[PDB]
RNA sequence: CGUACAAGACGCGGUCGAUAGACUCGGGGUGUGCGCGUCGAGGUAACGAGACGUUAAGCCCACGAGCACUAACAGACCAA
RNA sequence: CCUAUUAAAGGAGGUCGUGAGCUGGGUUUAGACCGUCGUGAGACAGGUCGGCUGCUAUCUACUGGGUGUGUAGGUGUCU
RNA sequence: CACUGUCCCAACGUUGGGCCCGGUGAACUGUACAUUCCAGUGCGGAGUCUGGAGACACCCAGGGGGAAGCAAAGACCCUA
RNA sequence: CUCUAAUUGGAUGGAAGUAGGGGUGAAAACUCCUAUGGACCGAUUAGUGACGAAAAUCCUGGCCAUAGUAGCAGCGAUAGUCGGGUGAGAACCCCGACGGCCUAAUGGAUAAGGGUUCCUCAGCACUGCUGAUCAGCUGAGGGUUAGCCGGUCCUAAGUCAUACCGCAACUCGACUAUGACGAAAUGGGAAACGGGUUAAUAUUCCCGUGCCACUAUGCAGUGAAAGUUGACGCCCUGGGGUCGAUCACGCUGGGCAUCGCCCAGUCGAACCGUCCAACUCCGUGGAAGCCGUAAUGGCAGGAAGCGGACGAACGGCGGCAUAGGGAAACGUGAUUCAACCUGGGGCCCAUGAAAAGACGAGCAUAGUGUCCGUACCGAGAACCGACACAGGUGUCCAUGGCGGCGAAAGCCAAGGCCUGUCGGGAGCAACCAACGUUAGGGAAUUCGGCAAGUUAGUCCCGUACCUUCGGAAGAAGGGAUGCCUGCUCCGGAACGGAGCAGGUCGCAGUGACUCGGAAGCUCGGACUGUCUAGUAACAACAUAGGUGACCGCAAAUCCGCAAG
RNA sequence: GUCUGUUAGAGUUGGUGUCCUACAAUACCCUCUCGUGAUCUAUGUGUAGGGGUGAAAGGCCCAUCGAGUCCGGCAACAGC
RNA sequence: UAUGCCAGCUGGUGGAUUGCUCGGCUCAGGCGCUGAUGAAGGACGUGCCAAGCUGCGAUAAGCCAUGGGGAGCCGCACGGAGGCGAAGAACCAUGGAUUUCCGAAUGAGAAUCUCUAACAAUUGCUUCGCGCAAUGAGGAACCCCGAGAACUGAAACAUCUC
């Protein structure tokens, strides 16, 4: 069985969602966390110094 | 699948907002909903 | 003039399979009207509407064939197609035969024609695998 | 319409006509039709695989002949 | 190299003609074994089993078929 | 051993394409020029240079000889 | 070439730019004329630079040839045709007839996922492999109704939060406590059936009937927690038994028309009541060889027989029902029996969840039963794969008829479809794909019988070497096979099976379909099993078996910075 | 951890077939192997990047693997 | 002369060019904390017709007061209908009202909803009662305290360097 095409049939499962926190769909429903700032693993909202350039 | 109070809400928004810009606005505007999606061509979040 | 819609609610109406329902040729004007089902319950009763029968498949030619069968014909080395095994099952066979064998005997004590012991001694050769079937059983109880 | 042919081209006939089809003969292919009658191991009977006769039958033909019945009509144009 | 026939069963060139013609047996990836070598990773101008063959032809080339112009109304036959 | 179109050696047929017509309608590829052929020459593997030969233009179909065809800044080899 | 300054000019009596054209300069370039344009533009000097392009498989945008070319054929699903309707327009939108395609699916219901794709009206610029009046497209409206279907409640592997401790530190980290979280088809679980109704919902609305929980009141009751249940693996199997299917006869309706056959229907729930086989047990009885099974088995530690207690179905029976449904009749018996119920046996170096809850623990009447989900698709067009993608994608309908061993083939119902969506022409050439048939020869072909073919179902006879005694073996080899008439045997019987005698047709009787070619020698790995998702299925990995090593548990081995 | 078997389902020996600007960035057809078990399968759940997971092929960890992906270091450095 | 080549003309296609600037880029001056009295952010609502933006919050492109302002107004947005304004509207300044849900998010839980009174958690004070208080999270960078690479340079490279 193929890893391309074949494989892609058998997604239907349900795990980034609508984050209650920030409004972005990446809150993981499985673990219940949200990638994009953090809900649900930090009081403090994810941010990075990597998210932009070093001097700006 | 199943959705809950405010999944629906949020779909609920979604296809409201799913609409033609009013015939009249065009005239205000002296002469596009750029948010116009479709169900099969398109991707919602959730 | 398209009568889609209508199809589905006479077929729900007429209760049978939408392939089945007919609509007169000459009447699609006011079939075409119609909205409700209560439109098309109207025009089923002016026959505008109606329904073909389902269709059965004929078991004449099976019967025949079923009755050549049950008198033992047509059953041939060239007409099987199973394992001897499979078109008679063998424990099945047994069970048939050792039952029949056993009520026959119980048949036979309770009447008095066998004592106790003769029973038994019979009845374990039985259970052995003794006798063929009840008339073998029968000879062989007349010594 | 084919003695020709992937388009195009090529060849033949067009009522001063058998060019194609229908029809009928001929020449062919199968192999003896439907129905009916008799026979048929048997079977009370019903029923009955099948055999014979009717039947060199029935069915069929990218071929030939006859035959203007149908269709090659009506008619338009270029041209020193 | 070998066998039977044969008049005879010659040799060579064409990108050791010919894979936008074929085949894919040998060679020469990724798997694996053996022998030898190497402390080892691994190797071998050794052996062995397995292991893929893309493309709608623009030009040119040729095989066949047409439409035009030239020679300059036509039919037929020729050279 | 058996069997056979694998072969001697090919033939006929079937279905879908191919071909013609309506409609729809891309891509690959493109320094330029370009009707070539035989020789030669040249960085020693030329449609384009030289000498000859041949060559009226355009179009259809074809199988792919050549464009050291198209495709991917060779993965072999060496070098850093 | 840009912009700055100073000096100095041009422009609506037409600036810049652009197009075509004239003149100058070796040249970079300068300048004029005409048209266009319609508002800005220079020169000199001194400065200022994101200051000059033919090139970088340079970037972005636009455009041509390619080309009216390839594709719109190939998949075991070849699908249409003649009339007619609507319309400005019809091969493909709709009606009818005729012709076909799908049968574990091309039918029915759903999970995930999608999210309005669902229904109606009005449309065709967009989307659609051609067209379109059609549509999953466009515009505008509308649609999802629950005490008893899910969620909700329970706990599963496991997750998180708090506390504790670690860490330089945390959004990090293991343990231990606590709490919470974790199952929508498919774990457990209080209770709903039948019918009617809409364009679209429906055990939800309506009609009829029923049921559960909590609470209130009244009567009863003092029992109330021991125990039972929830609650369970794999293999074989008996018994009860419904739906279905089939057989017999009757009734209602339909079809066919030389016959007298063929088809459909003949209905009716939950619930309430009641019946009880098996298992277990008790009384009686008194077997020292009897009782019993498909099989195992049982017994003086008390067999059979007889009586009794407990005790089953989604099952029988009565009610429910002068409910409902049907144009009508509105059956009765039988066989085989999915579901469902209840037993017996065998297996384990493998032992087949937990918790909430329920029962235990009465009856009346009344009140309460909130909140969330509910449309549609579920796929060769509604999901994922950029697509209206030949791929991928969970569950159940596994009992529709013939057939046969069969959930096989083939054919046909119920139901669905002609949308695995471009068509029209040419005996329709070459060539290609996928096939059919080929005389004689018969592997000569090729690296190699690659490809194709041969054989084939079932019964009888018969069967070598070798062998771990299991096997080898369907070895090989040989014979039979239909139909019709009348029968025999086994069985309670089958519309079950095994045979006999006679008759008889064909080239051919597993007549299609389904359906092994066989034998020997050698190499390798013992075997079933594993693997390079996408060029390797093998001799490679695994395996049981064999062996060696470490360790007495405050151990050996291993993870962590630590807490662990 | 038996046999035959397109039962369901799992797989893929050969055709080096079809396709190879595909229906498809792994597809189609026939043949073939497994099909009561070390079986297949749905959902839930766990293991995370020098780390997992691996009946071991450097296999797999979302078309990516002899060290995933994203962004950052970063305008890395190069004698090419 | 067909097919065709080169240049131009008329008209397309295209959007270069010239002109224009509601946006950027950079420099300078000023100013500078917010949050449990629930912030920042987000979700969902909210208009006569309303999809986007902006505003606002069930009092929902707004309500109140004082001052300014002024014959007009009903945002972007040039429509239609209708309305408001001399009871001085619009508009502006300051002050006040209202301020759904999620969010540090704090009664428990949850993909923005639900379930049965709540400073959850950690602290200080303590009338030992959450009675009174504190912390939490945000912010362009700046700042303080800790952890701390490698590519790179050295023409290799390990100290060194970055
Ligand atoms: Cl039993
Ligand atoms: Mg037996
Ligand atoms: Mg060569
Ligand atoms: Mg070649
Ligand atoms: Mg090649
Ligand atoms: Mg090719
Ligand atoms: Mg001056
Ligand atoms: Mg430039
Ligand atoms: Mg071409
Ligand atoms: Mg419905
Ligand atoms: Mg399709
Ligand atoms: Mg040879
Ligand atoms: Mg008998
Ligand atoms: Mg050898
Ligand atoms: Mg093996
Ligand atoms: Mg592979
Ligand atoms: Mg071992
Ligand atoms: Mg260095
Ligand atoms: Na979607
Ligand atoms: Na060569
Ligand atoms: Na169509
Ligand atoms: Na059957
Ligand atoms: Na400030
Ligand atoms: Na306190
Ligand atoms: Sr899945
Ligand atoms: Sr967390
Ligand atoms: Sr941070
Ligand atoms: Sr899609
Ligand atoms: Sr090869
Ligand atoms: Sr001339
Ligand atoms: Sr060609
Ligand atoms: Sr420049
Ligand atoms: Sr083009
Ligand atoms: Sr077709
Ligand atoms: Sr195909
Ligand atoms: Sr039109
Ligand atoms: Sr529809
Ligand atoms: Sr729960
Ligand atoms: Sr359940
Ligand atoms: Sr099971
Ligand atoms: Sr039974
Ligand atoms: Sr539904
Ligand atoms: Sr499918
Ligand atoms: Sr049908
Ligand atoms: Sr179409
Ligand atoms: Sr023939
Ligand atoms: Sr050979
Ligand atoms: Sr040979
Ligand atoms: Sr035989
Ligand atoms: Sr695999
Ligand atoms: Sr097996
Ligand atoms: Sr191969
Ligand atoms: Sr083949
Ligand atoms: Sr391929
Ligand atoms: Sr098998
Ligand atoms: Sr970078």
């Amino acid at each position: 069985t193929g890893a391309g095409t074949p494989s892609q049939g058998k997604k239907n499962t349900t795990t980034h969602t609508k984050c209650r926190r920030c409004g972005e769909k990446s809150y993981h429903t499985k673990k219940k966390v949200c990638s994009s700032c953090g809900f649900g693993k930090s009081a403090k909202r994810r941010d990075y110094e990597w998210q932009s350039k070093a001097g700006e | 699948g199943k959705k809950s109070k405010a999944t629906k809400k949020r779909l609920a928004k979604l296809d409201n907002q799913n609409s033609r810009v009013p015939a009249w606005v065009m005239l205000k505007t002296d002469e596009r909903n750029h948010k116009r999606r479709h169900w099969r061509r398109n991707d919602t979040d959730e | 003039t398209d009568l889609s819609a209508q199809k589905r609610l006479a077929a729900d109406v007429l209760d049978v399979g939408k392939n089945r329902v007919w609509f007169n040729p000459e009447r699609q004007g006011d079939i075409a009207d119609a909205i409700t089902r209560e439109d098309v319950r109207e025009l089923v009763d002016e026959g505008a509407i109606q329904a073909k029968d389902k269709k059965g498949n004929s078991r004449g030619r099976a019967r025949e064939r079923q009755k050549k069968r049950a008198k033992g014909h047509q059953k041939g080395a060239g007409s099987r197609k199973g394992k001897a095994g499979a078109r008679q099952n063998s424990k099945e066979d047994w069970e048939s035969r050792i039952r029949a064998q056993r009520t026959k005997l119980r048949e036979l004590r309770d009447e008095g024609t066998l004592s106790s012991s003769q029973y038994r001694d019979l009845y374990d050769k039985a259970g052995g695998g003794e006798f063929d079937s009840v008339a073998d059983l029968e000879r062989y109880i007349d010594a």
